[PDB]
């Protein structure tokens, strides 16, 4: 089944092929400047990061609300994320999937970037697996299968994504998943050596220093999974260091209550040897897809948003945020000089 | 139980990215 190139192998193709004409048009040619900063309403910080936060907004002219993330210039030089920030705004304005949020605006100003992007009102999946504990297969299987298609789309268009994990899912009104934070993206051929990511859901190849591709979001599929089902990540521990010591030494051990086809499908995820990881061998994405755990997926109608979601997040009317956390608020200050123009030319 | 474990330890919120 893995290995066999019927009929739907050929429609996934061919809609790839056109997904891909339409990227490299938006890739080659990126939307520049489509807002200003007076044109929104900030309204709440929904999170908050090492060199910005994303906020509420409401767009003034047509009353919708969007998530605005605000990069402070300075803070991204000095942190040395100049390219990969140049990386996320183009690659995030030139894709489209109905897992991946989408950029309706971008613009910056003498002191930040700005990214406006749709507001996804039901929070993070982070917040609701943590509160719940742990999701049951099936649910988690609903989760899962839509970051398999998210990552087939992005591979495909020779795209690294490098940061899955469930404080970037969030929980759309009808219970979908939304990929956000492209920070990590990067179009790639061959292979990438940065050390970027988070210490839980790192692959070895990246903590070994071994130069790396898009194997390492497989494996990521295979710690997010473990998450999803078991309420705690595969490889834990107080420091980062020893996350890495687990993560390296090639041992994995399961719940008991985790399935059989499960623990299966994670032994070939989590797999340190490359030439065996799921999604890295001659079948592609199709080991994965055709995988005993996933038999009562239908990836098409995943993909159509017609399956029913475990469960549809509580909706209080627009710009509600009482699925967020509360953070403190700062005033955005805009210098009266320019900063960093040269580096952010492109932005 | 890991699960007790993981609630015990210092990394149950939200984790950051690594970046330097
Ligand atoms: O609030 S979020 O930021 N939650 C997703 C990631 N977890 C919070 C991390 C925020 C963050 C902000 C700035 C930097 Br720099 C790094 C992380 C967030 C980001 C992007 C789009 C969103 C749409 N709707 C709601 C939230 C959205």
């Amino acid at each position: 089944a893995a290995a066999k190139k019927g009929s739907e192998q050929e429609s996934v193709k061919e809609f790839l092929a056109k997904a891909k004409e339409d990227f490299l048009k938006k890739w080659e040619s990126p939307a520049q400047n489509t807002a200003h900063l007076d044109q929104f309403e900030r309204i709440k910080t929904l999170g908050t990061g090492s060199f910005g936060r994303v906020m509420l907004v409401k767009h003034k002219e047509t009353g919708n609300h969007y998530a605005m993330k605000i990069l402070d210039k300075q803070k991204v030089v000095k942190l040395k994320q100049i390219e990969h920030t140049l990386n996320e705004k183009r690659i995030l304005q030139a894709v489209n999937f109905p897992f991946l949020v989408k950029l309706e605006f971008s613009f910056k100003d003498n002191s930040n970037l700005y990214m406006v992007m749709e507001y996804v009102p039901g929070g993070e999946m982070f917040s609701h697996l943590r509160r719940i504990g742990r999701f049951s297969e099936p649910h988690a299987r609903f989760y899962a299968a839509q970051i398999v298609l998210t990552f087939e789309y992005l591979h495909s268009l020779d795209l690294i994504y490098r940061d899955l994990k469930p404080e970037n899912l969030l929980i759309d009104q009808q219970g979908y998943i939304q990929v956000t934070d492209f920070g990590f993206a990067k179009r790639v051929k061959g292979r990438t050596w940065t050390l970027c990511g988070t210490p839980e859901y790192l692959a070895p190849e990246i903590i070994l220093s071994k130069g790396y591709n898009k194997a390492v979001d497989w494996w990521a599929l295979g710690v997010l999974i473990y998450e999803m089902a078991a309420g705690y990540p595969p490889f834990f521990a107080d420091q980062p260091i020893q996350i890495y010591e687990k993560i390296v030494s090639g041992k994995v051990r399961f719940p008991s209550h985790f399935s059989s086809d499960l623990k299966d499908l994670l032994r070939n995820l989590l797999q340190v040897d490359l030439t065996k990881r799921f999604g890295n061998l001659k079948n592609g994405v199709n080991d994965i897809k055709n995988h005993k755990w996933f038999a009562t997926t239908d990836w098409i109608a995943i993909y159509q948003r017609k399956v029913e979601a475990p469960f549809i997040p509580k909706f209080k009317g627009p710009g509600d945020t009482s699925n967020f956390d509360d953070y403190e608020e700062e005033e955005i200050r805009v210098s009266i000089n320019e900063k960093c123009g040269k580096e952010f030319s492109e932005f | 139980t890991t699960y007790a474990d993981f609630i015990a330890s210092g990394r149950t919120g939200r984790r950051n990215a690594i970046h330097d």
